[PDB]
């Protein structure tokens, strides 16, 4: 029954309508539900504006007319011009009048502020249409009707509020650069007269709602007005003043003042400078006798969260760092102005107590600015020593988890060790100082918990590299003796365990003292290995991280023989190294067996590297052995879980320690390559005899999951070499052939859900490296993986998402590496190739759509690149048109905005191959078009037509201005994307200027 | 004791996936676009007794829009959404909230940026910044790894009751009951045993 | 020679 | 002398982390319904255990139910460290109900050791 008033042969029930309206917005379940479609469905009905006026005089409920103002915004912005000019007048004569009646009604100006607020923006959507030009006294009449009324004044504000808003800051996306410049051009000429009327208001009335309205109308000018209007006219002793004593204007005051600390500043005049400082005193001074003394407690203060206790905390953060950032020169010559600089630093000072991460990380970033510039610049810096000395103590304090799952700390803890780091060098001594102390307090107890003794250690952590080498060590030495006999003083499980972490964690931020401290590095490591056979959780994981950490920073001590020693300490590891593993998890053995080759690859003579290499590897060579002995022998090992296990394993640390050593690995790869493509084959086999006698569930199989595991590290272990490989002969003389025969014909020959998507990568990175010396094999990867992986994909944008990736990054490099592939395919495999592009180009994945432009670019390039050819006059022939349009079709549907600068990129080449004359042959039919016609000219008529199709709502005088400024644009891409914008805006909307398209 | 709650951002930013997940505890993976709004009770159990969010959770899609800013209407509170894997999300950050407070002139607003749990991130930390001016509340949150997954509500329910130091809470669980389907429930389980449960190699 | 430390850390 | 200024009636035989699905027949598809610790709870005035689980943060229920003898933990296809089965009365969202379940644990080895606990408390509701 609600669905009545969605008949339009009859008049429209308003009491109908508010039932409707009610049961959507009151309303629950069902009831609300249905009334929600049918609501859509009513101001989706292109004649709904025509009923508005109805609704807007004779309805009783708000949210109706709310909706009826929203029907006519949608004609306003989309359809106004279609209109007779009749309806036009008719529109803003009525809105016009519902605003003035709204705000004579001293009860509905009180009430209904979510209606008048939509009626003014309503009312603003017509100027953006009408004024000046079809309007010129509208501001001359709001500052006449101004004095008549304060309700009126009051509501003048908040519709120059959102006319400046749209304007100015909202106009960029919205209007084309005309239209932009045109409105701004028309708010500029007349503000003379606006700022008086927002002066006067702010001079003399005691409305709060008027004062509060005008300020934020204020704020928003900011952004724009020329700078005489702040201070040649004492408003800013308004507002640092005047408006900072009244809770309810200190708001918006300080949002103000914040933008003037922005406003466009001559920084040689000497009475703006003192105006500067002027506003600024007056500000600090209100704070101070009418919020809160310098020394209150805004951390305390911020946690209560009375009123609006922590916007307005956040609102003084902000102001005084912008301000600062600035400004802060202008208060540091002058003596009598030291107390107004150290105050405005102090209130920073307690603002970064505060526990609100996001509050610190503003208060942080001009932290970093100070202390950057003490850093640097003559003189500053004792300044602000006290200052600086209270901020050693707050970072410290507060230093959060570095890496060592959450990249929003980790970035914050690389901003607090940047500030730190120069806080040290401001004042080395006083850091130590606080550091030591701050460790005296964990070991007395008084400040000891897993949180502070964590803090602290990160802190102590983060400056490394600041000190001397003798106060490094000195200091260092102090803090591990300090931190053992804090985790001797600790009886407790998890107690010790903090402890023990903080301490490896510290000792593995200090390689310098590492390197020159061999018998303490060692002891370090040994200590390391002896918690690798510790069970208490996380202890395991801590000393491997450790290791690797300090053998990446400390390599080269592990590879010589050290004085006092019988041999380099890489052979002391590898010995004990199946002891010094056997409690770890695959995981962590593989961190070891890295660590390993990071320092074996630092051994630069061959013969005992390579031995190094043998030896490390001894573990799982035997291993493997063994497997490919009692798995060739028995196949139907590989169905035990345990034997497919152990094989991952092993092959996982071939990958570890490829990882490290990248062309060094070539000898092991060499011992195992073989039969790992033989076992890469027989596992095939087994997943292959899996699923068909199984069906396509055994892909889910933990069984099957395992096979395509050890097949995955295969492929993983073959890319990982073959990436970082200098002996570029050897890949493709004896890695490249055995390869594709094994990974190929398997891919193209398994069923969709089996092929494994590394198998691409895999082969990315083959043609990647030695693409250019292997045309043959190129073209078998397409022959193989081309279009049966199309067909995966070219259903939907969703299935084999991995595939789908893949397959685009293999595309476009073999597309840079060995094009000559795309030459030889048959016509219809080139014919799929363009449609596979294009199909990337229609995905909202980044990670497609931007190698499907990427892929359409090089295309162009290398068939511009052949020159006057039959295969280049066929291509552009067969496909330039397919790409112009499709690039289009991207460019304006509104799906693919991301894309847009790679859109405008290949659409400004392929219309500059035209107008360049780059294409031979004539791109129309010997029919179609007379004998002669130049390309230049069939395109702009080609497009004329295409967009004339596409959008009929376009006059022929739009599309053949917008096609002019494009050609003529084709060598300027920001201009080109300009006028390409501002297309996007007119075909929004019905009647577009053409001579918008002559704005560049 | 409810508060109403609108739920805006860019198409695909992930505000019905969170949604879901905080009614039913699923993880959706395919993007059905919200047509218009959804409305869903949501209720906490916290130490200042149980609090009810009516959840506005509107279509971020244009051609999809519905009612727009209608549904912004006598809002209490909001949840921007955008995705950190993609700029332009973040880029209509300050173009819905421009919608939102022209109707919601003084609520308390979470930004919320979705998907922290992909590895090429492209908005960075360093780069969210709109909040700092427009007073918003800033969670990186992930429906997929629950990232943070509850901080918006948190935050939202310690401004609207006004305490800054509401919890969550344990609710009430009661003692649970005492038990010709036979043939019913073994064809069910037949079935269900023989779908593979999802994300197999996620840790948990 | 940091003889001291290392026998500290050893029996940690 | 100056003036200054519902589990708890159980028992935790064994705590386990998991994430539990429901199974949605009509979308044969498996759900998601919670993850975070589940307990086997023996309540002391009657010696009856359940199984009660909680989200993590949120801590809301997402499955209250006895382990009633008559339960049978089965294999799922697709994973070795998963159990599947029916359950008849479970209070977790309000009114009883029935749900085919499944919980999967961060290993086999914490699989099995649910099943062993899971049997052991079948028959202590048994006896
Ligand atoms: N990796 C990842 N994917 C997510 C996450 N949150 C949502 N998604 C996915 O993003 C896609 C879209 O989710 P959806 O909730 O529909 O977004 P939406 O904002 O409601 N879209 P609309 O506004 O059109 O209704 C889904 O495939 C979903 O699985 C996340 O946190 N991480
Ligand atoms: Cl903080
Ligand atoms: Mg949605």
């Amino acid at each position: 029954s609600m669905e009545g008033i969605l008949d339009f042969s009859n008049d429209l029930d308003i009491a109908l309508l508010d039932q409707v309206v009610s049961t959507f917005y009151q309303g629950s379940g069902v009831q609300q539900k249905q009334a929600q479609e049918i609501l859509t469905k009513f101001q989706d009905n292109p004649d709904a504006w025509q009923k508005a006026d109805q609704i807007l005089q004779f309805s009783t409920n708000p949210q109706s007319k709310f909706i009826a103002l929203s029907i006519l915004d949608k004609l306003i912005t989309r359809k106004w011009k279609l209109l007779p000019n009749d309806h036009r007048i008719g529109i803003r004569n009525f809105v016009v009048g519902m605003i003035i009646s709204m705000c004579q009604d001293d009860e509905v100006f009180k009430t209904q502020k979510n209606l008048i607020n939509k009626s003014d923006l309503t009312l603003v959507q017509i100027l953006k249409q009408e004024w000046p030009q079809n309007w010129p006294e509208f501001i001359p009449e709001l500052i006449g009707s101004s004095s008549s009324s304060v309700n009126v004044c009051e509501n003048n504000m908040i519709v120059l509020k959102l006319l400046s808003e749209e304007v100015f800051d909202f106009s960029a996306e919205q209007m084309t650069q005309a239209k932009a410049l045109h409105l701004k051009n028309s708010m500029s000429k007349e503000f003379e007269q606006i700022f008086k009327l927002c002066f006067q208001v702010l001079e003399q009335g005691s409305s709060s709602s008027l004062i509060v309205a005008t300020l934020e109308s204020l704020l928003r000018y900011l952004h724009w007005i020329p700078y005489r209007y702040i201070y040649e006219t004492n408003i800013l002793e308004l507002l640092s003043t005047k408006f900072m004593t009244s809770p309810d204007t200190r708001a918006i005051t300080l949002k103000c003042l914040t933008e003037v600390s922005n406003l466009k500043i001559p920084q040689d005049n000497d009475l703006i400078k003192r105006q500067t400082v002027l506003f600024f005193q007056n500000t600090l001074q209100q704070i101070a006798t009418s919020v809160m003394p310098v020394t209150a407690d805004l951390k305390a203060t911020y946690a209560n969260a009375n009123g609006n206790d922590q916007s307005f905390l956040q609102d003084l953060a902000m102001f005084l760092t912008t301000y600062l950032a600035r400004n802060r020169a202008l208060l540091e010559s002058d003596e009598s102005l030291r107390e107004l600089l150290l105050n405005a630093h102090q209130y920073l000072i307690q603002l970064s107590k505060i526990e609100e991460r996001e509050l610190f990380k503003t208060t942080l970033d001009y932290w970093h600015n100070l202390v950057a510039d003490l850093f640097y610049e003559p003189l500053k810096k004792h300044i602000y020593e006290e200052i600086c000395s209270q901020l050693r103590l707050v970072i410290i304090e507060n230093m959060v988890r570095p890496e060592e799952k959450e990249s929003d700390t980790i970035q914050l803890y690389k901003s607090e060790r940047e500030v730190l780091v120069y806080l040290t060098h401001l004042n080395v001594i006083d850091t130590e100082e606080i550091m030591i102390s701050k460790l005296a307090r964990q070991i007395d107890g008084s400040e000891w918990s897993w949180h502070n003794i964590n803090t602290l250690s990160w802190a102590i952590g983060s400056i490394s590299g600041t000190m001397s080498e003798d106060t490094e060590k000195r200091f260092v030495v102090t803090v591990i003796k300090d931190l053992l006999g804090l985790c001797e003083q600790k009886r407790g499980k998890d107690n010790k365990a903090v402890v023990a972490s903080d301490i490896m964690y510290v000792v593995g931020q200090y390689p310098r003292f590492l390197k020159a401290h061999w018998n303490f590095l060692r002891t370090v490591i040994l200590k390391l290995f002896e918690f690798m056979h510790e069970t208490h959780e996380g202890v395991q994981d801590m000393a491997c991280d450790t290791f690797i950490k300090i053998v990446q920073k400390c390599k080269y001590h592990f590879v010589i023989q050290q004085p006092r020693e019988s041999e380099p300490f890489i052979q002391t590891i590898i010995r004990d190294i199946q002891k010094t593993t056997a409690d770890l998890q695959p995981q962590q053995v593989h961190t070891f067996y890295k660590a390993c080759g990071i320092i074996i690859s630092e051994e630069r003579s061959v013969a005992e590297r390579n031995r190094l290499l043998s030896d490390l590897m001894q573990l799982p060579n035997m291993a493997w052995d063994t497997i490919v002995e009692q798995s060739t022998a028995n196949p139907t090992l590989l169905l035990d879980s345990e034997t497919v296990k152990i094989i991952a394993n092993i092959i996982k640390t071939n990958v570890a320690v490829c990882t490290s050593m990248g062309a060094d690995f070539y000898p092991q790869l060499g011992h195992i390559y073989y039969n790992m493509l033989q076992l890469y084959r027989a596992v095939s086999s087994m997943i292959s005899a899996q699923v068909a006698a199984e069906g396509l569930i055994a892909t889910k199989t933990p069984k099957v999951r395992g096979l395509r595991t050890i097949k995955k590290e295969i492929l993983k272990l073959v890319e990982t070499y073959i990436s970082k490989a200098r002996n570029l002969d050897d890949v493709v003389k004896v890695l490249v052939e055995p390869l594709l025969n094994a990974v190929l014909e398997d891919y193209m020959n398994n069923v969709p859900d089996a092929r494994d998507a590394e198998v691409l990568n895999c082969m990315t990175t083959v043609v990647e490296k030695v693409g250019h010396m292997i045309p043959q094999g190129v073209i078998l990867i397409l022959q193989s993986v081309f279009e049966c992986t199309l067909d995966m994909i070219n259903k939907d944008f969703t299935e084999y998402p991995e595939h789908r990736v893949e397959f685009y990054k293999l595309l476009k490099v073999i597309n840079e590496k060995s094009f000559a592939a795309f030459l030889e395919l048959p016509p219809a495999a080139f014919k799929l190739f363009v449609d596979a592009i294009c199909w990337a180009f229609k995905h909202n994945n980044r990670d497609v759509e931007v190698n499907g432009l990427q892929i359409a670019l090089d295309l162009v390039k290398n068939i511009e690149r052949m020159g006057n050819v039959p295969f280049a006059n066929e291509f552009h022939k067969n496909y330039f048109f397919i790409f112009v349009s499709e690039t289009f079709f991207v460019l304006t549907d509104s799906d693919h905005k991301s894309g847009f600068s790679k859109q405008a990129l290949l659409l400004m080449k392929l219309i500059s191959l035209v107008y360049d004359n780059k294409i031979s042959v004539p791109l129309y039919q010997e029919a179609e078009v007379p004998q002669g016609t130049s390309n230049q000219v069939y395109l702009s008529q080609y497009l004329a037509n295409m967009l004339s199709n596409a959008f009929p709502h376009l006059t022929s005088e739009q599309i053949a201005s917008f096609l002019s400024a494009l050609t003529k644009q084709c060598k300027d891409l920001v201009v080109f994307k300009g006028t390409l914008r501002d297309f996007l805006v007119q075909i929004k909307e019905v009647g577009g200027d053409p001579t918008d398209y002559l704005f560049a | 004791v409810q508060f109403k709650l609108v739920l805006v951002g860019d198409g695909g930013t992930g505000k019905t996936t969170f949604v879901k997940r905080h009614l039913t505890g699923e993880f959706e993976k395919k993007y059905v676009a919200t047509l218009g709004v959804e409305v869903h009770p949501l209720v906490f159990h916290t130490n200042r007794g149980p609090i009810k969010f009516n959840v506005w959770d509107t279509a971020g899609q244009e051609k999809f829009g519905g009612l727009r800013d209608g549904y912004y209407i006598q809002a209490q509170c909001a949840i921007i959404m955008f995705d950190v894997t993609s700029r332009v999300t973040y880029k209509n950050v300050p173009n819905w909230h421009r919608d939102l407070v022209r109707v919601c002139e003084n609520i308390p607003i979470v930004l919320c940026g979705n998907k922290v749990d992909i590895k090429d991130r492209k908005v960075k930390a360093k780069s969210i910044v709109f909040h700092r001016k427009k007073n918003l509340q800033y969670y990186d949150i992930s429906a997929k790894s629950n990232y943070n997954f509850e901080k918006p509500f948190l935050w939202l329910a310690r401004k609207l009751i006004g305490d800054p130091n509401l919890e969550f809470v344990a609710m009430p669980a009661l003692a649970p009951p005492e038990v010709a389907l036979a043939a019913q429930y073994e064809h069910d389980l037949e079935v269900a045993q023989t779908t593979a449960l999802p994300d197999e190699d996620d840790d948990l | 020679d940091l003889r001291k430390l290392c026998e500290r850390l050893r029996g940690m | 002398h100056f003036e200054p200024v519902m589990e708890e009636d159980e028992e935790v035989l064994y705590k386990v982390r998991a994430k539990l699905f429901r199974f949605d027949a009509d979308a044969k598809e498996w759900k998601e319904r919670g993850t975070g610790d589940c307990k086997f709870l023996k309540n002391k005035k009657t010696n009856k255990v359940r199984i009660l689980m909680r989200r993590d943060k949120t801590l809301k229920i997402c499955a209250n139910h006895i382990i009633a003898p008559e339960y049978t933990l089965k294999p799922n296809v697709g994973s070795d460290r998963s159990w599947v089965y029916a359950c008849t009365a479970d209070i977790a969202e309000g009114e009883a109900e029935a749900f085919t379940f499944a919980i999967r644990f961060g290993s086999k080895e914490n699989a099995d050791k649910f099943k062993e606990e899971f049997e052991k408390a079948q028959e202590i509701n048994k006896k």
